[PDB]
């Protein structure tokens, strides 16, 4: 209950101090102060239009891995076991076989960003 | 030996003239009145027919290699019919030594463009056109470079006024940035400064 | 305990805040630039009285206009001080700016800053010396100290 | 192709222009003489026409489309 | 005559000697650690900030910055209205009316400056031939209005009749050298 | 009478790189009342392209025309590619300049100017 209750005050304070930001200044709005900022002229086009991403693969690679780790992190717990040598030789296992994952990507060129 | 006049050297007034007659007898077809200063200076004036030909020779040819444009201007004289001056500065590496090259042309008299002999001649003939209005031909991307983006004229023609036809503020009624007629607050000064007696006679106008 | 007393002492609170916070933005178009910079430099220490460059006019509270402005230029530049959110304040830096100076009587470049925004403060020189500049950044955190808001606010 | 629908849509492109007067306009009126027209007003409703029937076409040949029937020909000729 | 900045590079030659070193500078990160003991050693030196607007930054005779004309101890103005100022201000800054003052003396009655074309550049003391116009040391006199910036006759003199102190001491110590 | 020609040989052709450059800006006002969030209408537009393309009407020299269309081209490309902001653009309107009157009689009223 505590918990919540720390993170409630939490949400209170700043959604406090962003009603005090937004109602105790005076304001003056008009157009050519709402508008977007492109460095002193106007924008060419919206930013809502594709942006390319040249590390696509490298984040489809960062959720198999994220994968991995979550996998990885029952290891406090397994060696705790009776059973050691198993527990030893998957941990072995599922480490070398991500490095091998790894490897392959990184010579066949796909850690390296499309130009 | 005086010690302020400039010290005077005769053997590269020599050296560039050789190599103006050797220009003059190898491009008869577009060469012009060579000619060589006080000063040791070689110029080279030229039929616009042979801006191509002449600047690549004077790139390419082995005792003339001239690969560097440093400069690329325009003299407006609006006396003569043909107002507009085009000099092309150059430089050679192997030799030490610059020259010269001009040509000439008018409001509707355009020449061809060099960015196939010299790269570097893409932003100065933008520069040429926006302030003389000299058009060249095969130009990639011939725009203005330096005046405004909506500006009417060519300010360095010496018919163009030093403060310009329009003048700029700001306007609360539309909320932007507008162009009205020019009114100063103080008018520049013209100033009558030539001295009316003759300063140089190596240089008088026979009537 | 005269609401009039608190309220003057309130308004010396916020224009305290206001004046020793002045965040400029990172705008300089000519010479003037340099001595902003050398204004930056550890001879005059800028964030010494509480003065840093941002570079987004959103989050900048002044913008000193240091060095010429074209016309070619001054479109972006009126952008650039409407997009600064009130209070907003200028400084017009050298003799380009506030009336054009060694470039007055050219096609290309407005006579003078205040045609195009309003200034509060003129710095003249070419250039002014970083000296003279900081005397500027406070002589205007005077005339902030000299704004009495409230009071008109409560004087209506 | 369809020399009685095309009609129809230029007429109406032509009527939409809203420069021409409809007294004297018909399927042969001429563009300058009949309807006092120019170059430009010209080249606007050719263009007009390229938007409605969408196959742009080139200026060789929307210059000597000067009526009604030739817009309707050269419409028929090419689509 | 010429030399390499990073040429100097040879043929390879290694060991295990230099490639342990090479090793240890990948991994322990030795070259970052010595920029950190520069910054370290700046942290723990006198900054050269000055503390203005008590101590003040150093400046010679020769500065130019406000404009200034001056008199002769008698009282009598200086200018007679020569106009070299004028005809050689660059900015074109300077405006000048002259007319025989009732004594018959050869005077001014207009002598502007808009201190907003003013480039500062000092020509018009070198100019001025009976060292009138001046470009004195002050450089704080900044304001909030542009019209301030357009000096007149009676405020120019009145500068002169400020800093005279300094002006003429400046130049006692300046007018040797020109 | 005899000269070099820049483009066209005569006036016809100069005619038609006129027409093409008046089809390219008709089609572009819209985009650029759209992109530019112009406050005017897309007629206004197409109006004073038609203005701007009369203001030049009288000329019969094939070379001032192909300069004319050059120099348009540079303008339409400056406008296609937002380079130039809606404060060029609006200054083709002339919102603020008081209109001079052609009337000899007010010309007289106010200034010495003819
Ligand atoms: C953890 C974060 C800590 C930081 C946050 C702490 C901030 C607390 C500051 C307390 C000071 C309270 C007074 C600030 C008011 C400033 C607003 C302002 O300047 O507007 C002036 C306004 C101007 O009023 P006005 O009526 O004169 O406006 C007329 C119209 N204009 C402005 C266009 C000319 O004054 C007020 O109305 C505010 C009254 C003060 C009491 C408000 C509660
Ligand atoms: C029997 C033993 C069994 C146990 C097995 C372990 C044995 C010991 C192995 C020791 C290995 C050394 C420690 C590993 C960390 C260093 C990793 C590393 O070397 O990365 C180097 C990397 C590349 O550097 P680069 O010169 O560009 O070379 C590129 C390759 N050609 O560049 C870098 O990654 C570094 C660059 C980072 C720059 C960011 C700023 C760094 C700030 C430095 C602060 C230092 C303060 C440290 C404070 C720590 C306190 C918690
Ligand atoms: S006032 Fe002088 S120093 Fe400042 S930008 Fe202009 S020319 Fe440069
Ligand atoms: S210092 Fe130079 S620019 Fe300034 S008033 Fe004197 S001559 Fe003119
Ligand atoms: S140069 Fe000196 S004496 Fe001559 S007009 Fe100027 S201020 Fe007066």
């Amino acid at each position: 209950m505590n918990l919540y209750t720390v993170i409630f005050i939490n949400i209170l304070l700043s959604l406090t101090l962003i009603l005090v930001a937004f109602w105790l200044p005076q304001m003056n709005l008009y157009s050519e102060k709402a508008n977007p900022y492109e460095c002193g002229f106007d924008p060419t086009s919206s930013a809502r239009l594709p942006f390319s991403m040249k590390f696509f693969l490298v984040a489809i690679t960062f959720l198999l891995f994220d994968l991995e780790i979550a996998l990885l992190l029952p290891l406090p717990w397994a060696i705790q076991t009776i059973k050691t040598s198993t527990m030893m030789i998957m941990a072995f296992i599922l480490v070398t076989i991500l490095s091998l994952g790894l490897a392959y990507e990184w010579t066949q060129k796909g850690l390296e960003w499309t130009e | 030996k005086r010690p302020t006049v400039r010290p005077r050297s005769d053997v590269t007034h020599k050296q560039l003239s050789a190599f103006g007659e050797y220009v003059a007898e190898i491009l008869p077809k577009y060469v012009q009145q060579v000619q060589v200063s006080c000063l040791d200076e070689l110029e080279i004036c030229i039929h616009p027919d042979g801006v191509i030909p002449t600047l690549t020779f004077l790139r390419d040819h082995t005792n003339a290699q001239f690969k560097s444009l440093a400069d690329l201007t325009a003299v407006d004289v609006p006396t003569r019919q043909n107002r507009f001056e085009i000099v092309y500065n150059l430089l050679s590496l192997r030799f030490n030594s610059r020259i010269r090259v001009k040509t000439y042309a008018d409001e509707l008299t355009p020449i061809d463009s060099i960015v196939s002999v010299h790269i570097a001649a893409n932003w100065y003939e933008r520069e040429v056109w926006d302030m003389f209005g000299v058009f060249f031909f095969n130009h990639p991307d011939l725009r203005r470079i330096l005046t405004d983006y909506g500006f009417e004229g060519h300010p360095f023609r010496k018919d163009f006024p030093l403060t310009g036809y329009v003048e700029l503020r700001y306007d609360d009624e539309v909320k932007r940035v507008v162009a009205e007629p020019v009114e100063l607050a103080q008018e520049f000064r013209k100033f009558d400064l030539n001295s009316p007696w003759e300063a140089f006679p190596a240089y008088r106008q026979p009537p | 305990s005269r609401a009039e007393y608190v309220v003057t002492k309130l308004d010396d609170l916020i224009n305290w805040a206001r004046r020793s916070s002045l965040w400029p933005m990172t705008f300089g178009l000519a010479c003037c630039a340099v001595e902003m910079m050398h204004m930056a430099a550890p001879r005059y220490d800028m964030d010494r009285f509480g003065v840093v460059f941002r570079a987004s006019p959103r989050q900048a509270d002044v913008m000193i206009v240091a060095g010429t402005l074209t016309n070619k230029m001054a479109p972006a530049l009126r952008k650039v001080y409407d997009q600064m959110p009130e209070p907003r304040y200028v400084v017009s830096m050298g003799s380009c700016a506030n009336g054009g100076g060694y470039y007055h009587y050219s096609y290309s470049v407005v006579r003078g800053c205040d045609r195009i925004v309003p200034v509060d403060i003129y710095v003249p020189g070419c250039p002014p010396t970083a000296e003279a500049l900081l005397y500027g950044i406070l002589q205007l955190q005077r005339k902030i100290k000299r704004e009495q808001k409230l009071k008109i606010w409560y004087r209506r | 192709l369809t020399l009685d629908g095309i009609k129809d849509r230029v007429l109406y492109v032509l009527k939409l222009y809203d420069k021409i007067d409809p007294e004297k306009l018909s399927v042969n009126s001429h563009f300058m003489k009949d309807l006092g027209l120019d170059s430009l007003d010209q080249v606007e409703i050719i263009m007009a026409m390229e938007d409605e029937f969408g196959f742009e076409i080139p200026d060789i040949d929307a210059e000597k489309l000067m009526c009604p029937q030739e817009i309707v020909d050269y419409i028929a000729d090419k689509k | 005559t010429y030399k390499y900045v990073n040429k100097k590079e040879q043929e390879s030659e290694v060991d295990m000697k230099s490639a342990t070193d090479n090793a240890a500078r990948i991994l322990m990160w030795t070259e970052l650690i010595r920029g950190l003991g520069m910054t370290l050693s700046y942290l723990f030196r006198e900054p050269a900030t000055i503390n203005y607007p008590f101590e003040k930054g150093p400046l010679s005779p020769r500065f130019r910055g406000e404009h200034a004309l001056r008199r002769y101890p008698s009282g009598e103005e200086r200018c007679i209205a020569c106009k070299l100022c004028e005809a050689i201000c660059p900015a074109q800054a300077i405006t000048i009316e002259a007319e025989p003052r009732a004594d018959g003396s050869r005077r001014t009655t207009r002598y502007d400056i808009d201190m907003t074309k003013c480039i500062y550049c000092g020509f018009c003391q070198e100019a001025c031939p009976v060292d009138a116009i001046v470009e004195g040391p002050n450089f704080e006199f900044s304001t909030e209005t542009h019209e301030e910036l357009l000096y007149n006759k009676e405020k120019l003199l009145n500068n002169g009749d400020k800093w005279e102190a300094e002006i003429a001491a400046n130049i006692q110590a300046d007018y040797l050298y020109r | 009478t005899s000269v070099k020609p820049i483009f066209s040989r005569d006036l016809n052709e100069a005619k038609r790189r006129v027409r093409e450059l008046y089809r390219a800006w008709y089609r572009e006002v819209p985009n650029t009342v759209h992109l530019m969030q112009l406050d005017i209408t897309v007629k206004q537009g197409r109006d004073k392209v038609r203005e701007m393309f009369m203001k030049n009407a009288h000329v019969t020299d094939p070379r001032v025309v192909d300069l004319l269309v050059i120099k348009g081209k540079m303008e339409l490309q400056e406008t296609i590619k937002v380079w130039k902001q809606r404060t060029h653009v609006m200054r083709f309107f002339h919102e603020t300049e008081t209109p001079r009157p052609k009337d000899f009689l007010s010309k007289f009223y106010m200034g010495h100017d003819p």
